[PDB]
This record gives structure tokens, C-alpha cells and sequence, in this order.
DNA sequence: ATCAATATCCACCTGCAGATTCTACCAAAAGTGTATTTGGAAACTGCTCCATCAAAAGGCATGTTCAGCGGATTCCGCTGAACATGCCTTTTGATGGAGCAGTTTCCAAATACACTTTTGGTAGAATCTGCAGGTGGATATTGAT
DNA sequence: ATCAATATCCACCTGCAGATTCTACCAAAAGTGTATTTGGAAACTGCTCCATCAAAAGGCATGTTCAGCGGAATCCGCTGAACATGCCTTTTGATGGAGCAGTTTCCAAATACACTTTTGGTAGAATCTGCAGGTGGATATTGAT
């Protein structure tokens, strides 16, 4: 046999995210492209993501990406950090950043 | 004796702790916490060990929000020191003053 | 045991390490307290939602998906504790 | 047992950078983003699939949705990738 | 043949004279009461069918649309409209 | 015949909502206590803010009730205040108000 | 230039609702920017919805559902 | 020649406006306003006459509230003259901001 | 304090845009017997939650000293408010003309339903390495002299 | 400017907790064959959305005059920051026991079709009226002397 997966191009599991879809909305049909659509943007998705916090781990000299790296990747980037409103990275931690009225002197 | 003048310290712990991502409270007293509010609403309950973690998660992030929202409010009135009516303000315009 | 006055837990120093990480270099006296105001309001209220959908379960154990599914109604939904 | 995205979301850790992992807890919150993000799209798929009287998903659905839930720039990469993805399905049989 | 818009109006209608034979409702402002029946309809149905998901039921029941209800309503509001809910399933089983 | 709402004590359409409750939330099995509920929590809530849009309208010398008395209703009911964070009401106008710090002088 | 077509006059109405008593000048532009950013937000989801319906009439609850997904939920067009 | 002090008039338009209900934006203005950024997504679109006033109930409102938020913003500053730095601050807090 | 220019409030009248009441078709709720499903009941299992315990150091609490922030105050330059003015254009009401929705009626195309075969995940276990945490010292930032 | 006090940044080391491979059971996808069903397609009616034209009124753009506000600048009071002291309580880790969450087998009570008869609800028409909108005579408010 050949996972679906596989024929349509994909690592995530198209036909684990058929029934997924299904024991969820149940009531709809769905079309044998729409598990495979999610499949695709889904893993699109979460490649975005790991691209950014890989970097991010590497320039912090690690070999193994943490929280605190998705988040510096997610918290950086523009267009993840509008998908991510309202969401808390647990472990998470803050983008590092000071306001300059609070740094003294002159 | 060496001393740091007021403010010098203060810049210190904050990259100290924006550099960081530690629980900032204590685990017990706010897992005391958790239960004696939890124990004024239904007796006799029992919390997973994750959900006393996912509740204080939950609450340390939501505080250092209100916490930078309150700055920008403070700098916003010319002023470095938060003060009570900045919470206020911040909480106001975030919709949550019920 | 009897839990009372709790809240007090949130100590002093710690308030001031959250505020640290919230980017805060000065703070009124009277943020101790207005802070603990706030966090005791915030904290009932995921409570309360949890331990709603903990009785609907008819459990007597509050889980974390129920304090997950709690913070969602609030809008606010968190990582790294789904089920 | 419990199912999970692990697998795949360590497959195409591998794919953009073959020596980097990843911890556990890290890993813990890969899944809560693919999970959320799969709820999302399907859940806008419904009540889009429903809001015109239809009585089946389809990648037609599950594509407005995404156009809806996405920004700009991720939109469209995403909207390219299920294009293809469908495509390739719609052909390997 | 032609659309038959269903709507709320007639029962906002009622309970308004019910209680108040002399108040009218203009046009516009039942439109508001129809938006919002409609709105809270719909919070309530989405929560209680998303309750009965987590505890893996496959029936959407009153318990659910209860529990839906104290976790969507207010302090006081709540309180009432649980009261009246369950006194209505009360009445329409107290008798078929 | 005699309809369910009858039965029920209610003025809202216990059967219509049944049809509702399924047209909306298609593969749960539907209870017939919760149709029944839904009518009679919306009535309340309906009757609820009602009562106050009355009030408002009474207390403006006007007989027939507008959206702005809805508004102004909603607006000034610490509960029904909460119940609607999001929702606008069209042509309802705002709470009158002007912090003091404009207020003239005196 | 249709924007612009939102008159200071206008916004200053909008503003006095809004209980605003003194107006910086800067404010106009600054406002016609704001509500530019918000209608297009809006109009860019209703529209989504208006095509994947196959219409070409963008129907009051397009705009009904556009708002609500920005988290603005507006009663009084459903009808 | 009689002359109001300043703030006065508008002190006395405040209380006019949040006494009515009406629209503030010429119709036919925001209208062009509508389909312009409309077509810029979608060519040829008509528009439901209702789908229009919607809009504007929506736009209207929307600036009204920020517009109160901000007033809380100035007010906070210690000014009664709203600024954009305080529309920003407010969209800011809001969770807005660009 | 006392004018006096203006705005605002209140009593009263009435035609009419709009709310209300009304006369019937008909989609939909209510009624009925039968077929399909569900979730509470109950005995059972092992996972994980509560409570202990003893050690001890990280961290909280309390007091002292003073730097510098917050706010009160004075002052003035000048941006926004108020107002009269000349006048472009939004507003109002009609108006067929056809774009274009919503209706229906037919049917090939595409999930669904029920089975049976095949294997990509998963939990547990055996195996491995990134990095937490201490160690020392050179470097940079701070603050007084 | 110079130096003494401290905190910061960093290269090295290494045991071990936690991440990464390794093995075979088992839900679970992937084939097959009809059984049921959408939803696009062709066909067609008609609710409305658009395009043009033509007024008077209600705004709006403007430009002049200046009140008073925002913002700068100066000053000092006292409140928060820094810090060292004293020691409690949180943390850390291993231990036991059971409350109870999760799973499994099953009888009956509740819902789901398949479907027929009974009206409550909607639509367009007939009848009806609350409040806009205008007048005005009086009171209140604002602003100058």
C-alpha cells in the first residue's frame, strides 16, 4: 500500500487528518483533497517555524531547539507573530527589549 | 563601600530576566493558592500536577503583559515609575475593567 | 491546614521579577497590592471556567486540558499543555 | 496509547537542518501550535461549507478558510502548497 | 414558492406586550433583539456541543446546554437563566 | 395538537430551535430537553433586556422602543454590559459622558 | 482623492461622540490612515466570503461575518 | 460682537453628538470610499445597499471607541488635546498596532 | 454683581412615514409505529495525586540611607477654536434596465457504508550525547576621587 | 583622567538527565464493491442594484484673530532603590496508599428516521398612530463690564 501522504507529496498524515476532520464535523463529507490541502499547509506551516527557531537556536550555540527559540523565531517575524495572537509559549520567555527613556545618563 | 546608583540595578534585572524563562513565583505558595480559591468555589478537589504548571504559565504571562502595556502607559505620562492608575489604564483599554 | 490569605504568596519580590521581565525599571509602592487586585480577579476566573468543566466531566480532579479549555474562553490559549 | 504530530514535525525538523533537535517541551508546544492551527482552518472550513447551504468540506473550503485565517505573505505559500499538494493527489491514481 | 424568511420577531413581540401592552417596538430596534436571540443562540448551541465533545457524548442534552450557559452568562444572569431553563424542561416533562 | 413551547411555558419556538439546534450542530443526537432549554434562557435574556430598553424609552418620553434605548439599556446594565463586549449596535449612539478633566471650570 | 473624502469636519463629529474635546492637527490624517487599515481588513474578508459563494453582489452578511471574525460582532443586519 | 471661549462649543458639540445616533460621514463619500478599496480585491462587485450602511455602522463605531480610548490616553498624559502618539498608544494596548 | 447675546428647554399642533393589525396559502411542527443508538450502571485496574519527612540554602523580610524622580510652579510661544464667508457637492426622489441572485429539476461524479488485508505509529526499552552547573580568569561597565 | 569594585562574557570540563535510536503488538489507514447523494449544469423568474439627470440645502473649505494649552525649565520633597542582615520556608527527593480516572461489558431508555396529518408563521394588504419638526414664549447659560 501507499499512504496518501506519499502520493500527494507529504510528511504530515493525510488520512490520520481525514478522520481527524471527520470525529470533528461530523455531518459534512469531505472531499478527498481537503485532509490532503490541511495536510500540505499544516506542514508548510511548522517548516516556516522550524527554519526560524533552528536558526535561532544555532546563533544562541545550541544544538537543540527550545522554547525560548520558537519563540525569538515567532516573536521576530511579522506575519507568525499576527497568526499567534493570544498565544503563550510556555517556557516561552519575552523579546528581549528596553524601553530608552530607561536607560540613564545622557 | 561601592554602590550602584537608583536605577542601575533595576536595568540589570531586566535583561537579567527578559534574557530568561523561569517560573518568576514561588511553586508552593501559589500552588496554596490555587487551592484555596479553588476550594472556595467546590470542595474536595484534585488538580494534576500539569494543571497547577498550565495555570501558573497561564498567570506569570498574563501579568508580564499587563505589566508592559502598563509601562508604555507610564512612559506615555513622561514618567519611568508604574504606578496604580497605569494598571488602570492599560486594563481600561484592554476591555477588561469589569 | 485551612488556606487563608494565600494571595500574599505572590510576594513582594516576586511582583518585581514579573515586572523585570515586563521591561518595568521603577515601581510604585502601591503596585504590591493593586497587582495581587488583579491577579486574584484573573485567577478565580480561569478557575472557576476549569472547574466548571471539570463538574460537567463529573470529575473531582481539575486536569489540565480543562485549564487549557479555560484560558481559550478568555481568549487566551497556551502551548505546551495540550493533552 | 496517544497520537501526536512528533514524528512528522522531527521528519521535517530534519528536512531544514539534519544536525539541530529538538527537547520535549519544545516538541510539546509544536504539537499545540499544529493542532491549534488544524482546529482553526477546519473549523472556519465548516462554517464557511455552511454559510453556503454545502454538505461537504473540500479542499475548495479548506483553501478560503486559510485565506481568511492567514497573513499576507504566509497565505499565499500555503495556499500554493495545498494547490500543489491536491494536485499531485488528483494524479497519483 | 418565494422565500419565507423565519425570524424572531413575532415572539420578541410577545414577550414585549406580554409585560408592557403599551410600548412599542420600532422596526430597527427588533432587528437588534433579532441579532442578538440569534448571537446568544449561537454561543450557547457552539459551547454546548463543544462540551459534549470532551467528554466524547454523542448527544447534545440540557446538561450541556447548562453548563454551556454558566460558562457564557454573567454572575446574576446566569443564575436566572438557569432557573428558568430548568424549570422549563421542568413543565414540559411534568406532563409528555 | 398541542405544540412543545405550549408545554414548555414558553413564548420561543422550542420546535424551531430543535430545528436549528440540528441544522447547526449536525451529528449530535438532540435531547428534547435541550430545545426546550435554549427557548427559555433566550426568552429571559430577551425579556431581560427588553424590560431596561423600556425603561430607557419611558424615561426619554417615547412610547415606541428604538435601538438607542436598547443601547443605552445594554450600556448601563453592569451584567448585560459584560454579555455584549463586541457587539454594536447599529444606530444605538454611545453612553453619554465627558470626564470632568473637560468639564468647563466652576 | 477618495479618503480624503472623509472631511476633518466629519472626523471631528466622529471624535466629540467619541467625547474628545481638543483635536492636534495631525489627528486627521492620522485617523483617515487608521480607518483605511480597518476597512480594508473588513472588505478584504468580506469579499473572500462574497467569492467563495460564487456571488458578485458582496450581500450585508458578508459584511456581517467579516466583522465578526475581526471580533467585532454587529447586530442589526441580519434581517 | 458676542464670541464663545474657547472649548466651549465643542464642550456643547459633545454633548449634541453623544445625544444622537445618526451617521457622522457624508454617505455618498463613503461609499466611493467602499468600492474603491473594494475593487482593489475584486473587479466588477456589487454591493447589497445594506452591505454598505453596515460597513459604515462598523467603521463609524469603530472609530468612536478609539476615539474614547485615546481621549483616556491624552487625559492620561495630563492634555485634553488628543494626539496620534495616543491613538497609537491605544491601538497599541488594544493589540492593533502597525 | 449686572446687562445681554445665544442657546436650550417645554408646551402644543398635526400629517404621515412607519408601526400595527389582518386575510388567508403552506412549509414546517406535532403525531405514530418502528429501527438504531447511547451513555449510565457496575465490577475492575493501575496511574498519579496527596501527604510525609528531613535537610538547607535560596530567597524573603526588615531597616537604614539617600539619590533622583515626580510633580508643583512659573512662563511664553503658538497651535488649534471660534466665527464670518464664499460656494462645491452631497442629498433627495424618480427610474427602467439588466445584472444577477434564489428556485427548481435532473444526473454523472464523488463521499459514504461495510469488510478485509496490510503496515506506519506508538509505548517500552536499550542506547547515546547536548548541555547544566561549577571553576577560573580575563574584560567591560560603574562610580568615586 | 584614573583606578578600585563588581558584574559580565567566555573558553574548558564532564557526568547524567533527558533526547535519540531501537524492537515488535495493534489501532488504523489503504484496497474493493456497491448504495446513497451531493452540487454543478441547464433553465428561468424577478428582487434590487446601478447609471444618468437635475436641482436647492446643507455642508465644507478657508482665512482671519487670539485664547489658553502644551511643553520647557527650575526646584525640592520624599518616596522608591540599593544593600547588608538574619533566618525561615520553599525546594528537592524517595516512600506509601488509595482515591479515582479510564476501560470494559451490557440492558433500556432516549433519539432517529420514514412518513402522514394539523396549524402556527410569514407575506402582502388593510387600518392605524407615535413622534418628528415647526412655532414660540420663557428660562438658562455664557461672557463682558
Amino acid at each position: 500500500k501507499t499512504s496518501r501522504s506519499a502520493k500527494a507529496g507529504v510528511i504530515f498524515p493525510v488520512g490520520r487528518m481525514l478522520r481527524y476532520i471527520k470525529k470533528g464535523h461530523p455531518k459534512y463529507r469531505i472531499g478527498v483533497g481537503a485532509p490532503v490541502y490541511m495536510a500540505a499547509v499544516l506542514e508548510y506551516l511548522t517548516a516556516e517555524i522550524l527554519e526560524l527557531a533552528v536558526n535561532a537556536a544555532r546563533d544562541n550555540k545550541k544544538g537543540r531547539v527550545t522554547p525560548r527559540h520558537i519563540l525569538l523565531a515567532v516573536a521576530n517575524d511579522e506575519e507568525l507573530n499576527q497568526l499567534l495572537k493570544g498565544v503563550t509559549i510556555a517556557s516561552g520567555g519575552v523579546l528581549p527589549n528596553i524601553h530608552p527613556e530607561l536607560l540613564a545618563k545622557k | 563601600p561601592h554602590r550602584y546608583r537608583p536605577g542601575t540595578v533595576a536595568l540589570r534585572e531586566i535583561r537579567r530576566y527578559q534574557k530568561s524563562t523561569e517560573l518568576l513565583i514561588r511553586k508552593l505558595p501559589f500552588q496554596r493558592l490555587v487551592r484555596e480559591i479553588a476550594q472556595d468555589f467546590k470542595t474536595d478537589l484534585r488538580f494534576q500536577s500539569s494543571a497547577v504548571m498550565a495555570l501558573q504559565e497561564a498567570c506569570e504571562a498574563y501579568l508580564v503583559g499587563l505589566f508592559e502595556d502598563t509601562n508604555l502607559c507610564a512612559i506615555h505620562a513622561k514618567r519611568v515609575t508604574i504606578m496604580p492608575k497605569d494598571i488602570q489604564l492599560a486594563r481600561r483599554i484592554r476591555g477588561e475593567r469589569a | 491546614k485551612v488556606l487563608r490569605d494565600n494571595i500574599q504568596g505572590i510576594t513582594k519580590p516576586a511582583i518585581r521579577r514579573l515586572a523585570r521581565r515586563g521591561g518595568v525599571k521603577r515601581i510604585s509602592g502601591l503596585i504590591y497590592e493593586e497587582t495581587r487586585g488583579v491577579l486574584k480577579v484573573f485567577l478565580e476566573n480561569v478557575i472557576r471556567d476549569a472547574v466548571t468543566y471539570t463538574e460537567h466531566a463529573k470529575r473531582k480532579t481539575v486536569t489540565a486540558m480543562d485549564v487549557v479549555y479555560a484560558l481559550k474562553r478568555q481568549g487566551r490559549t497556551l502551548y505546551g499543555f495540550g493533552g | 496509547r496517544k497520537e501526536s504530530y512528533s514524528i512528522y514535525v522531527y521528519k521535517v525538523l530534519k528536512q531544514v537542518h539534519p544536525d539541530t533537535g529538538i527537547s520535549s517541551k519544545a516538541m510539546g508546544i509544536m504539537n499545540s501550535f499544529v493542532n491549534d492551527i488544524f482546529e482553526r482552518i477546519a473549523s472556519e472550513a465548516s462554517r464557511l461549507a455552511h454559510y453556503n447551504k454545502r454538505s461537504t468540506i473540500t479542499s475548495r473550503e479548506v483553501q478560503t478558510a486559510v485565506r481568511l485565517l492567514l497573513p499576507g505573505e504566509l497565505a499565499k505559500h500555503a495556499v500554493s502548497e495545498g494547490t500543489k499538494a491536491v494536485t499531485k493527489y488528483t494524479s497519483s491514481k
